[PDB]
């Protein structure tokens, strides 16, 4: 399915488990994948370090379990990790995405009314931007004239930034031009651990 | 004369040289390696830890020049390899070819043929 | 030395067919083990099909068995994955990879992947709208709305603006069309002086748009 998440700091010791059955061989490989790149081989035959892989990586099998251990987690190590079975299954396990622990940071919140270009096209899109926050968990809630919305908006989150370890989120509320001109107040309400109270960015149509 | 082992799956196997033809009929090591690749899934599955050495004993038999016969692994080694690897082959069903039938290999301390054991 | 390059990706409607190409250089395809591994967006790796080298031993995953078929042609030194009766679930980036045998038994070399999109949507150009500026810092961006299929690329000031840029992952709407945002934070003191243009490129529909973002 979707990859499991694990939050860790530099220098932490991490052991990832790949549960199988004891009817599987030890020809298990471990791969590391970063966003937008192909996986890279780390460990083969459950325990053998591939060439050019740092010594802090380690593999072992114990019964039905194969494990990957990173003895001292380094900044280049934050990525997603997959185990693969040998012949004849060749099946990959669920990936484990290791993300970096950081101090709490509140988002900067911005709202963007529809352009006049788009309104002549017949639709209206309002965009709420949440910039450079931590942790990832944020709630962006649209209110149109104080009516909470659902089913007419979509969210997107960037990967953890390589320099400040924060996340950014964009939310787009989209209405017909007809419906858009039926209402006055457009607001996104942001609730986040770094915010002492929910923050509302708003504008009035016109 | 002998030749250095060139079959990739028989490198670091315990001995340094081999002679063609092997015990499978192949007349060079290239053609030997290609037909050895049929058993590569079983080497990788590890149903017996000595299967690679046993297979290399036939596909790349040891050569030293003094000994005038290609030397295979002992009967003792093959039986355990076909016993412990039979369950998984039963699943896929392709059974140990009579090319590899264990009763052709000499017993250890057999009156007419010499054998090897694994490091 | 070893290198694999994928081709043949693109858009297909449900029930349609596609054939991917895996061009090998640095090693012979014949007698070699090639695996196909796909990744649906935001999901994990899924092994799909594999050869162990010889014509036999061709294996498939249950999710694709019956529908996908492996081939090769040694003259071109490329392997093939014929995909038939495609469903939207098969939407993924498709990797081909060489499985080093003894002593690795691992996929040591992968291609960069090729994107396969199975959908009833049709190729459509994006509309690019400005997100107009209005913390000592101003935010602005471009809304790239209702295109299909992936991907699009966004740059700022023809690549001269990179600091503070967030291009967000595309979202797939209930319509079946894609939409994304690209934003950048700049000093508010530079708003009436500095020009900000987002450059949008949608290769599947031959769409190039440069949009100026002004207050």
């Amino acid at each position: 399915q979707s990859p499991s998440s694990l939050s860790a700091s530099v220098g932490d010791r991490v052991t990832i488990t790949c549960r199988a059955s004891q009817s599987v061989s030890s020809a298990v490989a471990w791969y590391q994948q970063k966003p937008g790149k192909a996986p890279k081989l780390l460990i083969y035959s459950a325990s053998s370090l591939y060439s050019g892989v740092p010594s802090r990586f380690s593999g072992s099998r114990s019964g039905t379990d194969f494990t990957l251990t990173i003895s001292s987690l380094q900044p280049e190590d934050f990525a997603t990790y997959y185990c693969q079975q040998g012949w004849p299954f060749f099946t990959f396990g669920q990936g484990t995405k290791v993300e970096i622990k950081r101090t709490v940071a509140a988002p900067s919140v911005f709202i963007f009314p529809p352009s006049d270009s788009q309104l002549k096209s017949g639709t209206a899109s309002v965009v709420c931007l949440l910039n450079n926050f931590y942790p990832r968990e944020a709630k962006v809630q649209w209110k149109v004239d104080n009516a909470l919305q659902s089913g007419n908006s979509q969210e997107s989150v960037t990967e953890q930034d390589s320099k400040d370890s924060t996340y950014s989120l964009s939310s787009t509320l989209t209405l017909s031009k007809a419906d858009y001109e039926k209402h006055k107040v457009y607001a996104c309400e942001v609730t986040h651990q770094g915010l002492s109270s929910p923050v509302t960015k708003s504008f009035n149509r016109g | 004369k002998c030749q250095p082992i060139e079959i990739p799956m028989c490198k670091d196997i315990g001995y340094q040289m081999t002679r063609m033809p092997n015990l499978m009929g192949h007349e060079n090591q290239r053609e030997a390696a290609i037909q050895l690749h049929e058993f590569a899934p079983l080497v990788e599955y590890g149903c017996h830890g000595h299967l690679r050495f046993f297979l290399c004993s036939l596909y790349a038999p040891m050569c030293t020049e003094q000994v005038s016969t290609p030397i295979p692994a002992c009967r003792v080694m093959c039986e355990q390899a076909r016993l412990k690897c039979s369950p998984i082959m039963e699943q896929f069903n392709f059974k140990w070819p009579d090319s590899l039938d264990c009763r052709k290999l000499p017993n250890k301390n057999d009156p007419n043929y010499l054998c090897m054991e694994a490091p | 030395e070893v290198q694999l390059v994928e081709s043949g990706g693109g858009l297909v409607q449900p029930g349609g067919s596609l054939r991917l190409s895996c061009a090998a250089s640095g090693f012979p395809i014949r007698g070699s083990s090639i695996h196909w591994v796909r990744q649906a967006p935001g999901k994990g790796l899924e092994w799909v099909a594999a050869t162990y080298g010889w014509p036999g031993s061709i294996t498939y995953a249950d999710s694709v068995k019956g529908r996908f078929t492996i081939s090769a042609d040694t003259s071109k030194n490329t392997a093939y994955l014929q995909m038939n009766s495609l469903r939207a679930e098969d939407t993924a980036v498709y990797y081909c990879a060489r499985r080093h045998t003894y002593p690795l038994w691992a996929l040591d070399y992968w291609g960069q992947g090729t994107l396969v999109t199975v959908s009833s949507a049709s190729t459509k150009g994006p509309s690019v709208f400005p997100l107009a500026p209005s913390g000592g810092t101003a935010a602005l961006g471009c809304l790239v709305k209702d295109y299909f299929p992936e991907p699009v690329t966004v740059s700022w000031n023809s690549g001269a603006l990179t600091s503070g840029v967030h291009t967000f992952p595309a979202v797939l709407q209930s319509s079946g069309l894609y939409s994304l945002s690209s934003v950048v934070t700049v000093p508010s003191s530079s708003l009436g002086t500095q020009t900000y243009i987002c450059n949008v490129n949608h290769k599947p529909s031959n769409t190039k748009v440069d949009k100026k973002v002004e207050p």
